[PDB]
C-alpha cells in the first residue's frame, strides 16, 4: 500500500533551520511528486511547495525565500529545509503524494504529520502520575509539566482504546504543558485486569509506563 | 497568481508552440507552459527541446512515440498509429511521424535552388490544360472536388477566396485564409518542407465558388516561369 | 493568492438532516477539492475535482460548483460525519485551502458522569497537588464546573480541557484540574467539584476528604 511518513525535530530554536524528511513506500518517487502542507495549531492548512517526479520544485511564493526541497530517489525520501524560522512556523507538517489526471491534479495520499515547535525554550520531559479508580470506574494518568507538545498516550500498549479520553493539553502559567488521559472500565474487572498508561515524549526521549491500580 | 495548466490544458499549449514553430500558425499561447513541462515532462521545454522533438517526430525518430513527440506519470503510452493530432484548440494539424513514411518525404530548402528566370506567358491558365510543371490538377466531377498536386513546393501558391484542405506525407490541415499556402517547416541541419503536397478544393459548397490560385507557371534543362492565375470556382 | 472563504464556520446538524457548506473563492477557479479532517488525524481526500467522491466516501456526500462558488452536501448526516471539511483550489499558484467548515452533530441531551481524583501521593511528595474532576460522555458541550475547598469557591487556580466530539455517540468529555501547592492542599479537608449541566435535574457534587 501507498504510505508516507514524516520525521523531524519536535523542537527547533528560532535561530536554527528546520529539516524534515518524508519517507515513502508502495510507490516510486521517480513517478510521483510530493507536496508539503502545514497546519499551525488550531488553524487552517497552508501549502508549502512540491517536488515533482522529475526533481524540479515549486514553492509557495509567500515563503520561497526560506524554503527548499530535495529528494533521494534511491532512499524513497523527500526533504524539506526551512531557515530564518519564526514562532509562527510552529505547526504540524504533512507530506502528500501528487496525483496527475487529465483534467486535474490532486493530493491523494497523506502522511500522519510531524509536529514542529519553534521556540528557544528547552525540552522537558513529563512526570506521570496515576489517577486511581476509587458498575463503571474511571482511571487515568496525569501527564504534567512537559515541553514542547506533543506526547503520545496509549493504554495497555495500545490494546485498550474503548472508553479512552486523552484530553488536549493545557498551557500552564509556567510555560509547560499538562494533560490527563482517562479510561472507563468495568469496576468488576479492577481486581483482575491490569491497566497501564504508556507515555512517550519524543523531544525529551521520555518513555514511561505507569500502572494504575485502586488504592 | 500564476495559472496552473492541467495535463490536458498544457498539452494544447505544447501543440500550439509546435504549430508555430512549424509555421502553420503565427501566434502561440505559452502562459503556464514551462511549469507544465517541468511538472509533467520533468524537463525545460525550451526552443532547443522543441526543435529536437520536431526533428525526431518527422525525421530521425524510430519506434513508438507518445503524445509529446518523445520516442502514475503521463505520456508513457507510446503510439504506433503513425500520426498525432497536433491540436492547440485554436488550430489543428494531423501530422505523420517520419517512421510511418516510406523513406524521407521532405526537401531541404536551405540548399541553393535552381534559379528560375522570367519569361512571357499567359496571365490566366486553365485548370483543364495546365502546362506548368510545378502543378498537376485532377477534377472529380462526380464528387465536385478539384485536387491540385503541387510538385515544386518551393514555388509559392497563393490562394484567393478559397477554403481548402492540404494533404501531404508530413501533415494534413485546412486553410481558410488568403495568401501563400502555409507548409510545415522542419529544422534538421537546415530547413525542410514537404516534397509534394495536395490542395483539395471542395466545390460541393458555395464558399469556393470564387476560389482562385495564383502561382508561378514553371516551364522547361533551364527553368523558366511567369505569373499566372488558375480559377477553380 | 486565491482566498477561499468557507461559510458557515460551524454547521450544527441532527442525524438525518441534509446540510450544505459553501466555499467562495476570491476569483474564479476551474474546480474544487474537499478534504475531511478529524481531530488527531491528517486531512483525508474526500472530493476530487468538484464532484468526484474519493474511494470509500459514502454516497450521501456530493460536491458541486463552478467559478467562485462551490459546495459540499451531505444528503442525510450521520454521527460519524462530525469533522472539519476543507476546500482547496488548484487553478492558481500558490495552492490555497479554505479555513474549514466544522460540522457539529446534535443529539439528545446526555448528562455527564462525574468523577473526582485526589492528588497522588507521588505528586504530593514533589510539592504540588493536582485535583482532577472528570465529566464523561455528555451533550451539549456547555457545562459549568466550579471547585469548592472547605465550601469556599475557588477562582483562578483551575484549568479545563474538552475533547472533540465523539464520532460514534456525538458526546464530549471534560476535565477540570485544580492545582495547589502541597502546603495549601494540606491546609484544607473537603475538596469538591460541583457540576451544572442541562442533563442534570440539579447540580451534582463529587467530593472527598483529604487523607480519608
Ligand atoms: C541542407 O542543405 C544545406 C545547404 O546545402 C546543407 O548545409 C551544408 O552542409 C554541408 C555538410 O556539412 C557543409 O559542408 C556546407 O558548408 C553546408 N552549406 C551551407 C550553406 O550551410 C545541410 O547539410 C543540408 N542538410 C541535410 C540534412 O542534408
Ligand atoms: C504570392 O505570395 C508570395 C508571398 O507573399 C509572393 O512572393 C508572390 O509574388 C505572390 N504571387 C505569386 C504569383 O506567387
Ligand atoms: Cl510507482
Ligand atoms: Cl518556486
Ligand atoms: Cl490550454
Ligand atoms: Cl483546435
Ligand atoms: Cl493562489
Ligand atoms: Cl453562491
Ligand atoms: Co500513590
Amino acid at each position: 500500500q501507498v504510505q508516507l511518513k514524516e520525521s523531524g525535530p519536535g523542537l527547533v530554536a528560532p535561530s536554527q533551520s528546520l529539516s524534515i524528511t518524508c519517507t515513502v513506500s508502495g510507490f516510486s518517487l521517480t513517478n510521483y511528486g510530493i507536496h508539503w502542507v502545514r497546519q499551525p495549531p488550531g488553524k487552517g492548512l497552508e501549502w508549502l511547495g512540491v517536488i515533482w517526479a522529475g526533481g524540479y520544485t515549486k514553492y509557495n511564493s509567500a515563503l520561497m525565500s526560506r524554503l527548499s526541497m530535495s529528494k533521494d530517489n534511491s532512499k524513497s525520501q523527500v526533504f524539506l529545509k526551512m531557515n530564518s524560522l519564526q514562532t509562527d512556523d510552529t505547526a504540524m507538517y504533512y507530506c502528500a503524494r501528487d496525483e496527475v489526471r487529465r483534467d486535474y491534479y490532486a493530493m491523494d495520499y497523506w502522511g500522519q504529520g510531524t509536529s514542529v515547535t519553534v521556540s528557544s525554550a528547552s525540552t522537558k520531559g513529563p512526570s506521570v502520575f496515576p489517577l486511581a479508580p476509587s458498575g463503571t470506574a474511571a482511571l487515568g494518568c496525569l501527564v504534567k509539566d512537559y515541553f514542547p507538545e506533543p506526547v503520545t498516550v496509549s493504554w495497555n500498549s495500545g490494546a485498550l482504546t474503548s472508553g479512552v479520553h486523552t484530553f488536549p493539553a493545557v498551557l500552564q502559567s509556567s510555560g509547560l504543558y499538562s494533560l490527563s488521559s482517562v479510561v472507563t472500565v468495568p469496576s468488576s474487572s479492577l481486581g483482575t485486569q491490569t491497566y497501564i498508561c504508556n507515555v512517550n515524549h519524543k523531544p525529551s526521549n521520555t518513555k514511561v509506563d505507569k500502572k494504575v491500580e485502586p488504592k | 497568481m500564476e495559472i496552473i495548466l492541467t495535463l490536458s490544458q498544457g498539452l494544447k499549449k505544447y501543440y500550439g508552440k509546435i504549430l508555430r514553430l512549424l509555421q502553420l500558425t503565427l501566434e502561440e499561447d505559452t502562459e503556464g507552459l514551462l511549469e507544465w513541462c517541468k511538472r509533467n515532462l520533468g524537463l525545460d521545454c525550451d526552443d532547443t527541446f522543441f526543435q529536437k522533438r520536431i526533428e525526431e517526430f518527422f525525421i530521425t525518430g524510430e519506434g513508438h512515440f507518445n503524445e509529446v513527440l518523445q520516442f502514475a506519470e503521463p505520456f508513457k503510452s507510446y503510439f504506433a498509429k503513425g500520426f498525432l493530432s497536433i491540436d492547440s484548440g485554436y488550430y489543428s494539424a494531423k501530422c505523420y511521424s517520419g517512421t510511418s513514411n516510406s523513406g524521407l518525404q521532405l526537401i531541404n530548402i536551405t540548399r541553393h535552388s535552381t534559379r528560375i528566370v522570367d519569361t512571357p506567358g499567359p496571365k490566366i491558365t486553365n485548370l483543364k490544360t495546365i502546362n506548368c510543371i510545378n502543378l498537376k490538377a485532377s477534377i472529380f466531377k462526380e464528387h465536385r472536388e478539384v485536387e491540385i498536386n503541387v510538385l515544386l513546393p518551393q514555388v509559392a501558391v497563393n490562394l484567393s477566396n478559397c477554403h481548402v484542405v492540404i494533404k501531404s506525407h508530413v501533415c494534413d490541415y485546412s486553410l481558410d485564409i488568403d495568401g501563400a499556402v502555409r507548409l510545415p517547416h522542419i529544422y534538421h541541419e537546415g530547413v525542410f518542407i514537404p516534397g509534394t503536397y495536395k490542395i483539395v478544393i471542395d466545390k460541393k459548397n458555395k464558399l469556393n465558388d470564387r476560389c482562385t490560385l495564383f502561382t508561378d507557371c514553371v516551364i522547361k534543362s533551364v527553368l523558366r516561369q511567369y505569373k499566372t492565375e488558375i480559377r477553380i470556382g | 493568492q486565491i482566498v477561499l472563504s468557507q461559510s458557515p464556520a460551524i454547521l450544527s446538524a441532527s442525524p438525518g438532516e441534509k446540510v450544505t457548506m459553501t466555499c467562495w473563492a476570491s476569483s474564479g477557479v476551474s474546480y474544487m477539492h474537499w478534504y475531511q479532517q478529524k481531530p488527531g488525524s491528517s486531512p483525508k481526500p474526500w472530493i476530487f475535482a468538484t464532484s468526484n467522491l474519493a474511494s470509500g466516501v459514502p454516497a450521501r456526500f456530493s460536491g458541486s460548483g463552478s467559478g467562485t462558488s462551490y459546495s459540499l452536501t451531505i444528503s442525510r448526516v450521520e454521527a460519524e460525519d462530525a469533522a472539519t471539511y476543507y476546500c482547496q483550489q488548484w487553478s492558481f499558484n500558490p495552492l490555497t485551502f479554505g479555513a474549514g467548515t466544522k460540522l457539529e452533530l446534535k443529539r439528545t441531551v446526555a448528562a455527564p458522569s462525574v468523577f473526582i481524583f485526589p492528588p497522588s501521593d507521588e505528586q504530593l511528595k514533589s510539592g504540588t497537588a493536582s485535583v482532577v474532576c472528570l465529566l464523561n460522555n455528555f451533550y451539549p458541550r456547555e457545562a459549568k464546573v466550579q471547585w469548592k475547598v472547605d465550601n469556599a469557591l475557588q477562582s483562578g487556580n483551575s484549568q479545563e480541557s474538552v475533547t472533540e466530539q465523539d464520532s460514534k455517540d456525538s458526546t464530549y468529555s471534560l476535565s477540570s484540574t485544580l492545582t495547589l501547592s502541597k502546603a495549601d492542599y494540606e491546609k484544607h479537608k473537603v475538596y469538591a467539584c460541583e457540576v451544572t449541566h442541562q442533563g442534570l435535574s440539579s447540580p451534582v457534587t463529587k467530593s472527598f476528604n483529604r487523607g480519608e
